[PDB]
């Protein structure tokens, strides 16, 4: 049991690492919008120009 | 994906494939119980002739 | 071809492929019963003797 | 776990597996009494033949 307790923490903790894999993206594009937004609150930008930042 | 890859990867071959430090050991003490008997053996095969007398 | 290949071997070698280490074990003790048989064979002949006085 | 591991792996050596420094000594003592034994079974039976007389 101990020999099989712990080759199920050795693959219960490759779950976690994988799940946590997914987030680093999720993460990445976030902060994609954020320094976006900083672009579009400016105050030189027209609507055709502001829609192009909504289209990404 | 790439990232997700690794990972999966990663936890894939933790359940397939062997540790050559944990094998080993487990292989040698069979191969030490393989000598055992066998040398014990021929004590069995000689064991009974003493009673021809 | 070569995965059923070895398992086409396997299966024919524990048929016909004898267990020399137990073939041994009932040798040894079949030679000792003919030292035996042979021991009280003589025996059995010097048996006779016992009345030509 | 595998310093729990360690200990109950460990635990059982003392229990189950054998001594081999033990038992050889004790292996040839068992032989030993036999052997010596076996003639002394044997000088039991030539003893009769003293009354021959």
């Amino acid at each position: 049991g101990l020999r099989r307790a712990e080759q199920n923490t050795e693959d219960g903790m490759s779950l976690i690492q994988t799940a946590e894999g997914y987030l680093q993206e999720t993460h990445e594009i976030v902060q994609r919008v954020r320094v976006l937004a900083v672009q579009a609150a400016n105050g030189i930008y027209s609507e055709e120009d502001r829609q192009q930042i909504q289209v990404e | 994906l790439m990232n997700a890859y690794e990972n999966t990867q990663a936890s894939e071959s933790r359940i397939r494939d062997t540790d050559m430090a944990e094998q080993m050991t487990s292989f040698t003490r069979y191969q030490i119980l393989t000598q055992a008997a066998t040398s014990m053996l021929a004590q069995a095969n000689m064991k009974s002739q003493s009673v021809m007398r």
